[PDB]
């Protein structure tokens, strides 16, 4: 099966999202000031009616909790970034898993 | 149009101080990290300093660290380079540039010369066209712009009316620590003695302007 | 500190040819290399960064490759306007350092120089110095040798020369050599000569004058 | 590696009580251990923080990295009234979280 | 202790109606689904009805659907079974039970008899000990509890003072549609003629109470 | 509807023995089967549900197994109190249906019945009916035949019998048989007899009386 790509489709999909560090106030990052990062959102499994209270109670116990499949990245990519470190030096560093390439259900 | 314009360069004695400015326009200055980079007389490129978009973060090579300070005024769209305890090896053309992964839209530069030698205007001598210039051929004439300091000098011919066939050579640094250069022009031999040829020499560092008429020798 | 080495200080090419410039880092710098182009009388312009990324507005003919220590800058088909000095730079770790540059010249047919000798002016002589000037005008290739001779005696170490950048229109070079003597030394001799050796001259060309005449 | 079990990325206990939920159409089980997954997955690079933060503001259900979620689940046989006044014994899949892990 | 107590059973004519009640104690009644189950005269068990803990959901077999209604009053801790259009085959002991996956803590039941026959108290006759009972041996005597309707009947001996060696048999349904049972006791032959033996018969459906002295003839 | 079949209506065991009772569903019912125990004069009690799950407080000796159509209820080691009728039930789909039950009895030594005959009472005779009663007391095994004879003529269709449940203390059965005649028929004959056949007896035993003697 293929990963799905969306914009502004109800199944687990990859949506666009651009991170802007300069707008975030993080000027210690020289480059990239902006990059396509993206995210995963959407439906996974048919939800049995009997499962609803479980899903509902889990959310009330912890909104970050998961009691079933998760729509989440299945492929991610790094980015090479240029930034000031803590010793007044500038570093080119490969930061892993910065870009969402594909989404899928766990 | 993206434009960076450096200023404030000049002749300074070793141990001295100088502050360079860089006027930025044509882009959102406050969103860009900025850098200073210099080009030595040997044409070697050397990174000097980098400052974050907001101004909080700075970085320098050890060659200038503790002597140079990069700063900026975002409200004034200006980048600065405060230099102190100046050394002979700081002599260079100083460029300001926008900083991304690499330096872009570098300005045209401001020249900094570090020396204890005094400013000296040039002597301008004629390079007279040969009396043996081929009848209906080509003749050469020019001006020798000798013993000046610091760089630069500009030379024009006939107040800018003569530009074709002109060669203004790079200056040579003589054993005296003074510069010298020649500016030549090739013209038809048939023009000699009717067309006047004047080299206009300007040495802005000493505020000296010389117009020398160049003619066949009597 | 990281050292960037460009082994070719000079490269000669024809229009339409493929040009490749190498840059070696003294340490692994991943893909953190930029390439700049510097034309005469201008500041350097950014072409590539992160080894292969073209800066905004840079023509398709310019590419870059490499990872780790060995980097290559390529001009797929050389245009006359590509006459420039190309520099590499690592943007991996501060202090950022540059390569020594590679000058790219445009090839053309051999052109012998037109030679001219200029005696010192009477004005300059009044102050105690004599500058004798030899001009080699509009020649190709760059390699040329000027030998100063005073009463047929070879001069050594008392001359300096300067060469113009390759002309944008005719692709030639010009050269000016100045022989500097004290007035006392100048007045002791008669024949002042400049002898020019160049590929376009089957035999060396001598231009001379007799002091006073 | 083993899945982790926690109390008061880990598996936390949670008991579903249908009768307390007001769902008397389910006869049995009235209560069952269902559980859930919560906790940390990968070392979080400082540079990744704005991505995580912006994703949450765009959609709180969104994911831009590993998810602490079930890796093993079990069904339950339930007894319930259907829509035609009959009572059914039906195997309902993925009702119990057995183990948690990072995607 | 969890306890369920059924009541309301009795004799009803075919086509008639009857409402059964079940009193619940010793547990949270409102938290349990509940059921009715019956046991026929052949001892066959048959599910009758089920109701959800809250009362909204009900289920019935087609045998009673449309005639029987299960309901509950959580405030009164009571389960009900309203029966109507009663049929001969509805004759059974009716049990209420708590419902989980299966039925638990069944009550002791309430008897429902569906017939056009009228209530009839029994005739009680002696089963006199034989004059040939072996001296120093064992003798038997008893009471014949004949021609009553509907069930049940209870029998005791000497107001409960005699229980050892008593056998009270299951009633037989005679061809007349009336029940008959015997209750016997074995005693030492030497006790006959000194010890009085009385069977106490109670037929609650007709409010008949009979004490019959049983002696050698 | 789903039919539940318990092929064995009666099973005889000794204390300490293993007893297995089978139940067959006419359709697949997954594991949705319950087992109940019914002791004399009591309502059924739940033992197992969902084929193998013991209800709260049920002894370890009771187990259940099966999935689909074939189910088994096991008593690992029979105890005296296990004398009961065991029923299976499917709780898979409504209408819920029960098996026909399996009665489990305990074995003991053979005990011949003690036999007694009772003439009709004079009170009953006044009303036009004669009930003659034969009692078979405390016997084992259950198999017993009662034959009524009137003036040595074998009776048929005019008697009914009932048997008690196996005694909790001595493990025996008792049986009562009633012969019903009109008073007119009763007065036409002299000798009233009960003939009992049981494995414990030396040979069939007859108990009799002569009417009016």
């Amino acid at each position: 099966d293929f990963g799905l790509d969306c914009d502004e489709e109800s199944r687990c999909c990859r949506y666009p999202l651009t991170v802007d560090f300069e707008a975030f106030g993080w000027d210690w990052i020289i480059a990239p000031k902006r990059y396509k990062a993206n995210y995963c959102s959407g439906e996974c499994e048919f939800v049995f009616l009997q499962k609803y209270p479980h899903t509902h109670l889990v959310h009330q116990a912890n909104p970050r909790g998961s009691a079933g499949p998760c729509c989440t990245p299945t492929k991610m990519s790094p980015i090479n970034m240029l930034y000031f470190n803590g010793k007044e030096q500038i570093i080119y560093g490969k930061i892993p898993a910065m870009v969402v390439d594909r989404c899928g259900c766990s | 149009e993206v434009q960076l314009v450096e200023s404030g360069g000049g002749l300074v004695k070793p141990g001295g101080s100088l502050k360079l400015s860089c006027a930025a326009s044509g882009f959102t200055f406050s969103s860009y990290a900025m850098s200073w980079v210099r080009q030595t007389p040997e044409k070697r490129l050397e990174w000097v300093a980098t400052i974050s978009s907001g101004g909080s973060y700075t970085s320098y090579p050890d060659s200038v660290k503790g002597r140079f300070t990069i700063s900026r005024d975002n409200a004034k769209n200006t980048l600065y380079l405060q230099m102190s305890s100046l050394r002979s090896e700081d002599t260079a053309m100083y460029y300001c540039a926008r900083q991304d992964y690499a330096m872009n839209y570098w300005g045209q530069g401001t020249l900094v010369t570090v020396s204890s030698a005094s400013t000296k205007g040039p002597s301008v001598f004629p390079l007279a066209p040969s009396s043996k210039s081929t009848s209906g051929g080509t003749a050469a004439l020019g001006c020798l712009v000798k013993d000046y300091f610091p760089e630069p000098v500009t030379v024009s011919w006939n107040s800018g009316a003569l530009t074709s066939g002109v060669h203004t050579f790079p200056a040579v640094l003589q054993s005296s620590g003074l510069y010298s250069l020649s500016s030549v022009v090739t013209v038809p031999s048939s023009s000699l003695g009717t067309q006047t040829y004047i080299c206009n020499v300007n040495h802005k560092p000493s505020n000296t302007k010389v117009d020398k008429k160049v003619e066949p020798k009597s | 500190d990281i050292e960037m080495t460009q082994s070719h200080k000079f490269m000669s090419t024809s229009v339409g040819d493929r040009v490749s410039i190498t840059c070696k880092a003294s340490q692994d710098v991943s893909t953190a290399v930029a390439w700049y182009q510097q034309k005469p009388g201008q500041s350097p312009k950014l072409l590539l960064y992160s080894a292969s990324y073209r800066y905004t507005g840079v023509p398709d003919r310019f590419t870059g490759s490499g990872s780790g220590t060995d980097f290559t800058f390529t001009i797929s088909s050389v245009n006359a306007e590509d006459l420039a000095v190309y520099y590499c730079q690592q943007h991996y770790s501060t202090p950022w350092t540059f390569g020594g540059g590679t000058k790219v010249e445009i090839k053309r047919t051999v052109a012998a120089p037109s030679v001219f000798i200029f005696p010192p002016s009477d004005e300059q002589l009044k102050s105690g110095t004599a500058s004798v000037v030899c001009l080699l005008n509009n020649f190709y290739p760059r390699e040329a040798k000027v030998q100063w001779k005073v009463d047929n005696a070879l001069q050594s170490g008392n001359s300096q020369e300067s060469v113009t950048e390759q002309d944008s229109k005719d692709s030639t070079y010009s050269l000016s050599s100045t022989l500097t003597l004290s007035k006392a030394d100048y007045e002791k001799h008669k024949v002042y000569a400049c002898e020019v050796t160049h590929q376009g001259l089957s035999s060396p060309v001598t231009k001379s004058f007799n002091r006073g005449e």
